[PDB]
C-alpha cells in the first residue's frame, strides 16, 4: 500500500544552484515507455 | 485527506522500512505522478483514498482524482529548475539548461541531472513557476549519468 507525504510548494526559486549540461541525444521510445540511444 | 497544491513523495512501506518509491504533482484536486513509480495502483493520503483516472505506460505517466491538469512546456530557449524531491533529502530547485532528445516523431526538452530512481516525478518548472514536465523518464548516457526527458502530459 502506497501513500502520499507533502513535500514543499512549487515555486521558482532565484540564486537556485545552477549545474547540468544541455546534451543533444538521438533516442527511440519504445511500447512499454523506455528510451535508448540510437547511434 | 490532504488536497493542498504542492508537491509530495510517493512511500510504501512493502519493503524494509518506509521507502521512497517517486515524488508527485497535486494541482487542481489532481495528483500528478510517473507510470513506473505506481503502476498504476491506488495511493493513500492520511484516512483518504486516491484512485488512478487516466494512465499510460509509453507516456509513462498517470492521474489520480481526475484527468491531467498540467499543460505549460518548455519554449525551447530558457532555463528550468528541477524541483528535485530526493529520498530521505529536503525539496531542492536545481536550475539548468536543458538538452534535447531528438525522436522519429519530434523533439522533447531534457534535463541533464542525475538523481536517484526514487526522486522520479519531480517537477520540472518555468520562470512562472508552472509544471512544464516531470523527471524519471530518459536514457543512461556513456558515462553511467542518467539524463531525463521534460516528460509532459495532455490537458484534455
Ligand atoms: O529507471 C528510471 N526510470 C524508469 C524506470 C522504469 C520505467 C521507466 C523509467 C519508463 N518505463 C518503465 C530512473 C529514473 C530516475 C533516475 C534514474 N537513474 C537510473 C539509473 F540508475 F539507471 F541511472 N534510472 C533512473
Amino acid at each position: 500500500d502506497m501513500y502520499i507525504e507533502r513535500a514543499g510548494d512549487i515555486t521558482w526559486e532565484k540564486d537556485a544552484e545552477v549545474t547540468g549540461n544541455s546534451p543533444r541525444l538521438d533516442v527511440a521510445l519504445d511500447e512499454s515507455g523506455d528510451f535508448s540511444l540510437v547511434e | 485527506g490532504e488536497t493542498t497544491d504542492g508537491v509530495y513523495r510517493v512511500m510504501t512501506r512493502r519493503l524494509l522500512g518506509s521507502t521512497q518509491v517517486g515524488v508527485g504533482v497535486m494541482q487542481e484536486g489532481v495528483f500528478h505522478t510517473m507510470w513506473h513509480v505506481t503502476k498504476g495502483a491506488a495511493l493513500r493520503s492520511g484516512e483518504g483514498r486516491l484512485d488512478p483516472y487516466w494512465g499510460d505506460v509509453k507516456q509513462d505517466l498517470v492521474s489520480y482524482c481526475g484527468p491531467w491538469k498540467l499543460d505549460a512546456a518548455w519554449d525551447g530557449l530558457s532555463e528550468v529548475q528541477l524541483l528535485a524531491v530526493p529520498p530521505g533529502e529536503r525539496a531542492k530547485n536545481i536550475q539548468t539548461l536543458p538538452g534535447i532528445f531528438k525522436t522519429k516523431d519530434g523533439d522533447i526538452g531534457a534535463v541533464a541531472l542525475d538523481y536517484p530512481a526514487g526522486t522520479s516525478g519531480s517537477p520540472i518548472l518555468d520562470k512562472c513557476g508552472r509544471v512544464i514536465g516531470l523527471y524519471g523518464n530518459g536514457v543512461v548516457i556513456k558515462n553511467g549519468s542518467y539524463v531525463s526527458a521534460i516528460t509532459q502530459g495532455k490537458r484534455e
